[PDB]
RNA sequence: CAUCUAUAAUUUUGAAUAAAAAUUUUGCCGUUGCUAUGGC
């Protein structure tokens, strides 16, 4: 399906759920599609994470359009529990948002995936 | 109050490597990450628990 | 207090349809009925 | 029987609402009663025979208590409105009851009278209740019970006898001793 | 809660001098500075020879306790 | 009258029932019974029933369980002694009465007799944890009340058969006595998010392991009741530990995909990395598929003194040896790929091809978790699970350089919280009990519940070897 | 833990009740027979 377009592969998913559970970690993530649009419309988001198989694909179909609107990458991985295990939480996380803030240890991670994610687009 | 790895370290100007930055934390003696609580907190305890003795 | 409970409930789940309804060419009854479903189980458990 | 359980709770809101020399023919005449029932209609008899007694103590202290003992809960309160309200006398109908009655309930009640006595002069009461003691070490030699429930007992009056020990002055006892 | 631990390393069998000498890592949480009578009875009890053929020397206590 | 006299006539005994045993066999021999016996302590896998057992016939049976969701379980079985001869059971009463215990995220701790292999489990005893527990201070080191008032997560039952120990997330670990279930002692993590995730008996001895979600090792002395150490050097929670018969223990941490052993008196770890990677995967397959790639390391077992097994979450289960850092023989999806998602459900759009088109084909498949990996000590079969509703078997080989499926079994049905294994019989006819502790979700979090009829319970399987 | 006790097993008396020795698979709902399996 070419509605979830950028769907990364094996090794980009690898660091990417690793950056996730570091920013939960520094709680520098947002999770769920809800808080994550808010980010959005603060502008405070590095970038998205989403889910693939969601049931169905639609109701977090619509960040696309602010993401690629307020340029803010967004990448899709396959499974949401995957993505709930990486934010660290009890429940499926179908997507969420690393923000931004550069007191963050984290910061040269999230740029190394940000980059990649912008030229998979 | 702040133990890298296992070792309490008190110099403000350590030069973390990278797994050691990765292990930092509360140290395992400390009222915040430990064991019973400060001397302020406790004596202010004595001072509550005497009070309401009285 | 339960009418603030369901009242917002049920604004999630119409943002979730509209959502389906909008990035859908024809969408489906089926997921129509299963999310009135739900808000009606929870209603019922009210 | 109807009638006589109405004619019962008819003196007890009489007598609780409020002589001797007929209140003590009526006591003689729920003797005989008690004595002639020792089937549910009987039971609830009998908590009426209690309720009584439980209302002239409120307001023959030796068959009253052997009434309350042969005839669960409710006998337990009632002994506590027993030493509550009322002890010397006590004693002597304890020991006298005793040698009436030397089954479980019965012994279970009795302990509790002992305990509840105890923690309730002294030098007065301490030789019957030493010839008390001494019944209920016969009773150990002589006694249709298991070992475990008569160690109960035994542990139960060293333990009020430790208390009655301790409370009597010291000089006074040696003899007794 | 506490519970001292003695173990051993880099045991070399001197039997020029006639005994076995080691290095002693005293674990002490929560408590400060085991005693070295105390180290002394234990080690005889593992080692299995006498109190007064035990001897230990040297201890120090590593930067924030409990070692 | 002298000790030395007892111990030479339990030792005589012990003769007169090898020689009769022998002669029953006949209807070297006592050496060889005799060096095995010794053979426990050094480390090398001796117990090589791997191809007499007979999986084909193995009878299973299920035993439903009340509580929801039961989160793990441990088995205890006395052995007889070898330096002295009395028994490993405590009392006299049991003299040989295997008993399991079994910990719900109910909050519930169950005891069970499973001494006959041919009776289902029967429920002994049980304590129930629960709110009134909570402590008054709650923001303190002192955690020390008498009970569990959330999520107990981990159990296991002291060799000697007096305690058994219980933890999980409220930061706690109690000791139970066995045979009342009575809590005699409680030791708190003291560490806001030390939250006790998995728990291990150095074999024959009192020294339990607990790893600890605040990336730690915590050792305590139960016999003692006390913590003699902590170990650091984990990146992500500890998810998981296990040890054996030496003063060894070996953990994997989570998502750093990292096992690491721990050789407790040198103070020293050895750390081990996987690190296949997938492209590289599909060149040596088109030099002669699917390839995930490692997602976090969650399961570890001891097979021996000198090698172990890990089971990650991307179904690969790998076996490792202390001489090679990286995994000598690796293994691929073991339980198969996790069955697709239904093409309405993840369009939610009439049209049949677009629906389809929706499902990606391959692109959205993903592997069967590992969530339970057992390794019979010092043997050389291993029992893995997952949700696929079947254990698998498998056998390593003889040179200890790799392992094949020797055989499968059905009765499972859900989430395999954890194994267990139960020996009995005579020397040459060993009877296998497999238990297993199923429910319907992952012990940690929930993260799935949509199972085909995932039921809370036992799933018990006898094994006989013929041959 | 040991012991005692309790429950439950036999012995004896009595057709038997009775008497004593003396001794030693589920929380909730469902399907399914003489155990197995559904759903919450």
């Amino acid at each position: 399906n070419p509605k979830a377009f950028p769907l990364a592969d094996a090794a980009l998913t690898q660091q990417i759920l690793d950056v996730v559970q570091q920013a939960a970690n520094l709680r520098q993530l947002k999770k769920g599609a809800n808080e994550a649009t808010k980010t959005l419309n603060r502008g405070i988001s590095e970038f998205i994470i989403m889910a693939a198989d969601c049931e169905p694909i639609e109701i977090l179909l619509h960040l696309p359009l602010l993401c690629e609107d307020k340029n803010v990458p967004y990448v899709f991985v396959p499974s949401r529990v995957a993505l709930g295990r990486a934010c660290g939480v009890s429940r499926p996380v179908i997507a969420a948002s690393i923000t931004t803030n550069d007191a963050s240890a984290i910061k040269t991670q999230i740029y190394a995936v940000k980059d990649k994610i912008e030229t998979l687009l | 109050h702040i133990a890298v790895g296992k070792q309490i370290v008190n110099i403000p100007s350590f030069m973390v490597r990278l797994d050691s930055e990765k292990h930092i934390d509360f140290a395992p003696t400390s009222p915040f990450g430990g064991a019973r609580p400060g001397r302020v907190a406790r004596r202010n305890a004595a001072r509550k628990a005497e009070a309401s003795g009285e | 207090k339960n009418k603030g409970r369901i009242s917002r409930y049920l604004a999630n789940k119409c943002s979730m349809a509209s959502r389906i309804d909008n990035y859908s060419e024809e969408p489906s009854n089926v997921f129509g009925s299963v999310l009135k479903k739900q808000v009606e189980q929870r209603l019922e458990f009210y | 029987k109807i009638s006589s359980l109405a004619l019962i709770t008819n003196c007890v809101q009489v007598l609780g609402v409020k002589f001797y020399p007929k209140i003590v023919p009526p006591s003689i005449k729920l003797f005989d009663a008690s004595l002639a029932d020792s089937n549910p209609l009987k039971e609830q008899l009998q908590v009426a025979i209690l309720l009584l007694f439980a209302g002239l103590i409120k307001r023959n202290i030796l068959d009253v208590l052997h009434v309350i003992y042969f005839s669960s809960s409710i006998r337990l309160s009632v002994i506590s409105l027993i030493i509550e309200n009322i002890l010397k006398e006590v004693l002597k109908v304890l020991f006298r009851i005793w040698s009436t009655e030397i089954d479980t309930v019965a012994v279970s009640l009795f302990l509790s009278t002992l305990e509840s006595t105890v923690e309730n002069s002294a030098t007065s009461q301490s030789p019957i209740f030493f010839k008390l003691l001494l019944s209920l070490f016969e009773f150990r030699s002589i006694s249709s019970f298991d070992n475990n429930t008569i160690s109960r007992i035994e542990a139960s009056v060293h333990e009020i006898s430790n208390s009655y020990v301790l409370k009597m002055n010291d000089k006074v006892f040696r003899p007794l001793f | 809660s506490d519970a001292v631990t003695i173990r051993t390393r880099k045991v070399i069998s001197n039997p020029l001098l006639a005994r076995k000498q080691f290095v002693v890592d005293v674990l002490h949480p929560n408590r400060a500075n085991v005693s070295k009578d105390e180290l002394r009875e234990k080690l005889a009890e593992v080692y299995k020879a006498e109190k007064d053929a035990v001897s230990v020397f040297g201890f120090r206590t590593q930067f924030g306790g409990g070692k | 009258e002298n000790p030395a006299d007892k111990r030479r006539r339990l030792a005589k005994q012990y003769l007169e029932n090898l020689k009769s045993e022998a002669n029953d066999i006949l209807t070297d021999i006592i050496a060889s019974r005799l060096k095995e016996d010794v053979a426990e302590q050094q480390g090398r896998v001796f117990r090589y029933f791997g191809d007499k057992l007979l999986i084909s016939e193995a009878k299973q049976s299920f035993t439903r369980v009340g509580e929801n969701n039961l989160t793990c379980i441990s088995c205890f079985q006395p052995v007889l002694n070898k330096y002295t001869f009395e028994e490993s059971s405590n009392g006299d009463k049991n003299k040989g009465r295997l008993f399991a215990y079994t910990v719900s995220k109910d909050l519930q701790l169950t005891k069970y007799d499973i001494t006959d292999f041919s009776k289902r489990p029967k429920k002994l005893k049980y304590a129930k944890g629960g709110a009134k527990y909570i402590p008054t201070s709650k923001h303190e080191y002192e955690n020390t009340t008498e009970g569990h008032y959330d999520e107990i997560l981990t159990v296991a039952a002291s060799p000697d058969g007096k305690y058994v120990v219980t933890g999980g997330r409220d930061r706690k670990l109690i000791v139970w006595s066995t045979e009342s279930l009575s809590p005699v002692k409680v030791i708190p993590t003291k560490d806001r998010r030390g939250e006790v995730l998995s728990l291990a008996f150095r074999k024959n001895s009192d020294q339990l392991y607990a790893s600890c979600a605040d990336f730690k090792i915590r050792t305590y002395s139960i016999n003692q009741f006390s913590q003699l150490e902590i170990l650091y050097g984990h990146h992500d929670i500890v998810e998981d530990i296990s040890a054996l018969a030496m003063e060894r223990c070996v953990t994997v941490g989570a998502r750093d995909r990292t096992a690491m052993l721990w050789k407790i008196p040198d103070e020293t770890r050895l750390t081990f990395r996987g690190g296949d990677e997938p492209q590289k995967l599909l060149r040596r397959w088109m030099k002669e598929p699917l390839f995930f790639c490692e997602g976090s390391i969650d399961v570890v077992s001891m097979v021996d003194d000198f090698h172990f097994i890990t089971g990650s979450d991307n179904g690969n289960i790998c076996l490792w040896s202390l001489a090679k850092k990286k995994p000598i023989f690796t293994e691929r999806i073991a339980h198969g790929i996790l069955p697709e998602p239904s093409f309405n459900d993840i369009s939610g759009e009439t049209d049949e091809e677009l629906r389809k088109r929706q499902l990606q084909g391959k692109k959205l498949l993903q592997p069967f978790w590992i969530t339970s990996l057992y390794a019979i000590p010092y043997s050389n079969v291993f029992i893995s699970g997952s949700w696929s509703g079947s254990l698998k078997v498998w056998k390593i080989s003889d040179n200890l350089r790799s392992f094949e499926l020797l055989g499968e079994l059905s009765g499972a049905k859900g989430v395999v919280t954890k194994i267990q294994v139960v020996e009995s019989g005579k020397h040459g006819k060993e009877k296998f009990r497999i238990l297993a502790s199923i429910a319907k979700e992952h012990r940690l979090g929930r993260w799935i519940a949509n199972v085909s009829g995932a039921r809370n319970g036992i799933y018990s399987a006898v094994i006989d070897q013929t041959g």
